[PDB]
């Protein structure tokens, strides 16, 4: 009782944007995969000829999930082009807002995008809330009572008995599903925390608005620094700090223990969705012109050879179009990029996506939390090592376990925990700098008529780069190369499967009508298709 | 997904960045859990719904054809160039999807400047021929309530929905089909820096002592004077808004703003 034939998942839900996944299944396992991105907007085309100062406002709208990240990348890119060295406080404030973005983003991803692949919300109604409370209190320093969880169960019961299941309508778990493993009590704990996370994320996002004006789509960055003089005040710093502290507590006491209880129940998921190659750009600089000054450092690894981390050479990036809906077949370095749409329909002329296919030294590279964590680990990062080792020991698995869908999901949690703590360190450094009498947040600069620039962000989904060629003081070319482009773009002109495609090979599918296993792997990369395609 | 009891909402995503969906998640008093468990029945939403693929498509059909009726909330512009092919879901163009579903709704709300007016992908040279919902579907008689902004204040969405549920009608709308209860004032007339404007006290640069002191941002491009929104009043995330963060308004609740308000740092 194992299926052979195609499976199409279109739309892939619980991602940002518009993705179609196609697989071929042979005897109950995936033997082939295509990652098809089915919306194009063309922001790179739109930017041509405009004022480089305007780029961040357009490119931020690449994505509202990874809001701020593109404004930061564009501003880093134009800062770089004009050769301005922004003040220490602008680096601190930009870094603090970015750290808060990671916490918001990863919490929402685990609960609101990923968890319904693993949690049967309706089985929570059959749970014993007293047994569930004991379990919940054993995994966290946060003590949970039976009444606590019964309140959630009562609310859910009412919701389900209305027959209006809303976002749970036709869920793959309804009626039971052989790939869903959790007991009723663990479902109830995860469902309770899903709901809690809906309100906690409000606070995590608010933390960005304290300095950054608003979320979504911050409005405090300028070429040369930041604009928010109010962010210097003790009141705004206190407000930020309080939100950060509450968000970190949720990470530490709710998200990571839930991640570990679910990972332990799905330990077979160490055996699927591995990848070979990894790229990461580093994040949280001390020096805006030196990636190696970042708390997380850049690096490149091929074929899981973490003993031999290679330096990141930005000139070795090329974006392929042979299997994409663009003209021709020529890959381009983004300073020579081209965005020339030409649609051929699904698999017309062997083309099946609006994403380009970035390759590093010709190889397909996973980026994102697993890349950032594994490379930092391998560079001796003490905080990443400490958290990763504790996660490994708690799960009773060795490091090989990380090269998988479960691995990736765990790495997202690891990075969340590490960044939540590091925000506190950055905050203190910021405070210290203010206390020294440094109240400067923006530096003057001048627009060159001709220049090239690049800005690098390690965003929640991985290495983000924005590339500008300034001509006559205007945008001659502006190219975005985005983490989901790397991870979920299609094949290249050497026909190498992208990370998502390759990772899907070997996926078991118990029920082809309800292919939750495909979703588990795809969701573990946290796809953002507006990002990937722009 | 729905039946009696709570009003059904079908939420569609066209050419968008999901920032408008994220804004709804920031809902405050009521919060988003109250809205989806008590107020409304969120019967289709690609970002957060459990079902995918064929099951997701069946959920949408079930919702749209319910005899109980549904409200449509639409995020993103509709790409119309090349017969709609720049945007597809379930291998149907967004144009075709919206053309079929929206005339069936009891009410349509276009949420965000992309859905209202075309937005960022509609900016010159508009390679995908992206249109706002009412522009794209005027021939089918669709007249969506337009809640503009990039993204809008989610206060404005919830407020519109609640009004509609209570009064069984749209609130008073302006000439861009936006509720006058939210969009009836310029940003500028509500701005705390207005006395500086009146006095001709403008920051000449972001690094300047005048900017530090909170002087008016008009010389640095502020489009508050020509932008209708409730930003200074409601603020965002219960705590801030662009000019109080020291940055000019970029005019994000106005039609064609990407081209009309640019260069953003000039007036
Ligand atoms: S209106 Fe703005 S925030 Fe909303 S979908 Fe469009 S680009 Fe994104
Ligand atoms: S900062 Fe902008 S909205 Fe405020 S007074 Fe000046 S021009 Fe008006
Ligand atoms: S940029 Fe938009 S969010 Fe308000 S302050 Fe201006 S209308
Ligand atoms: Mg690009």
């Amino acid at each position: 009782s194992s299926y052979s034939g195609p499976i199409v998942v279109d739309p892939v839900t619980r991602i940002e944007g518009h993705l179609r996944i196609e697989v071929e299944v042979e005897n109950g396992k995936v033997k082939n995969a295509y990652s098809s991105s089915t919306l194009f907007r063309g922001l790179e085309i739109i930017l041509k000829g405009r004022d480089p100062r305007d780029a961040q406002h357009f490119t931020q709208r690449t994505c509202g999930v990874c809001t701020y990240t593109h404004a930061l990348a564009s501003t880093r890119c134009v800062d770089n082009a004009v050769g301005v060295h922004i003040p220490k406080n602008a680096t601190y404030i930009r870094n603090l807002v970015l750290g808060a973005q990671y916490l918001h983003d990863h919490i929402v991803h685990f609960y609101h995008l990923h968890a319904l692949d693993f949690v049967d919300v309706t089985a929570a109604l059959k749970a014993d809330p007293a047994k569930a409370a004991k379990v919940a209190s054993s995994i966290s320093p946060r003590k949970t009572t039976a009444a606590d969880l019964k309140a959630v169960q009562d609310k859910l019961k009412t919701f389900v008995e209305t027959g209006q299941l809303g976002p749970f309508t036709n869920a793959y778990f309804l009626g039971g599903h052989p790939a869903y493993y959790l007991d009723p009590e663990t479902n109830l704990i995860a469902t309770a925390h899903y709901l809690e996370a809906l309100r906690l994320q409000v606070k995590a996002a608010r933390a960005m608005a304290v300095f950054g004006a608003k979320n979504p789509h911050t409005q405090f960055t300028v070429v040369g620094g930041v604009t928010c003089y109010d962010a210097l005040t003790p009141q705004r710093i206190a407000e930020f700090e309080a939100l950060w502290k509450e968000t970190k507590a949720f990470v530490d006491e709710v998200y990571i223990p839930d991640l570990l209880v679910v990972a332990a129940a799905y330990k077979d998921w160490t055996q699927y969705g591995g990848t070979d190659n990894f790229i990461t750009f580093g994040e949280f600089p001390k020096d805006e012109y030196d990636l190696n000054s970042r708390f997380f450092k850049p690096g490149v690894v091929f074929k899981r050879d973490f003993k031999n981390i290679k330096p990141f050479d930005k000139m070795q990036i090329e974006e392929h179009v042979r299997h994409s809906w663009y003209e021709g077949a020529e890959a381009r370095h983004p300073w020579k990029g081209q965005t020339q749409p030409k649609y051929t329909d699904l698999h017309g002329d062997d083309r099946y996506s609006w994403m380009k296919a970035p390759r590093y030294m010709g190889e397909p590279m996973e980026t994102g939390p697993l890349a950032q964590v594994l490379i930092a680990y391998s560079q001796g990062h003490p905080k990443v090592k400490a958290v990763t080792d504790a996660v490994l020991a708690k799960l009773g698995v060795g490091p090989e376990a990380l090269f998988s869908t479960l691995g990736r999901t765990a790495a997202r949690g690891i990075e969340t925990a590490v960044i939540a703590e590091y925000v506190g360190v950055m905050l203190q450094e910021y405070k210290d700098n203010i206390a020294k009498g440094d109240n400067v947040i923006c530096a003057p600069w001048e627009m060159p008529k001709q220049a090239e620039g690049v800005g690098f962000v390690n965003a929640p989904r991985g290495g983000l780069s924005h590339w500008i060629r300034i001509e006559d003081g205007k945008i001659g070319n502006f190219q975005l190369v985005v983490p989901s482009t790397w991870t979920l773009g299609p094949r290249c002109d050497k026909n190498k499967l992208s990370p998502v495609e390759a990772s899907l090979i070997g996926t078991p599918v118990a029920d082809a009508k309800r292919p939750v296993e495909i979703l588990r792997t795809v969701h573990s990369f946290d796809p953002c298709i507006a990002c990937g395609v722009h | 997904l729905m039946g009696p009891r709570r009003p059904s909402v079908v939420y569609l995503h066209n050419a968008e960045c999901t920032g408008c969906s994220e804004s709804v998640l920031r809902a405050f008093e009521p919060y988003i859990d109250t809205l989806i468990l008590d107020t409304l029945s969120l019967d289709y939403h690609e970002t957060i719904m459990a079902a995918a693929g064929d099951a997701a498509e069946a959920a949408l059909e079930q919702a749209v054809n319910s005899p109980h009726g549904f409200i449509a909330v639409v995020e993103g512009g509709i790409p119309t160039a090349a017969n709609g092919i720049y945007g597809k879901v379930a291998n149907h163009t967004m144009l075709d999807i919206c053309s079929r579903i929206l005339p069936k709704a009891q009410a349509v709300i276009a949420y965000g400047t992309c859905a209202t007016f075309g937005g960022v992908q509609a900016a010159k040279p508009n390679p995908t021929g992206a249109k706002g919902v009412n522009d794209a579907l005027k021939h089918l008689g669709v007249k969506a309530i337009n809640i503009a902004g990039c993204p809008p204040n989610p206060y404005n969405l919830v407020g519109t929905i609640v009004y509609y549920l209570k009064n069984k009608a749209a609130p008073e709308l302006d000439s861009l089909n936006r509720p006058t209860m939210f969009f009836g004032q310029t940003v500028h007339e509500q701005c705390p820096r207005l006395p500086h404007f009146d006095a001709g006290e403008f920051a000449p640069s972001f690094e300047s002592e005048e900017a530090r002191k909170g002087w008016c941002l008009y010389e640095l491009g502020c489009k508050g004077p020509v932008t209708m929104n409730n930003c200074p009043k409601i603020k965002f995330n219960q705590t801030n808004w662009p000019v109080d963060a020291g940055h000019p308004c970029i005019g994000c609740s106005e039609p064609d703003f990407w081209d009309a308000m640019t260069p953003f740092y000039q007036n």
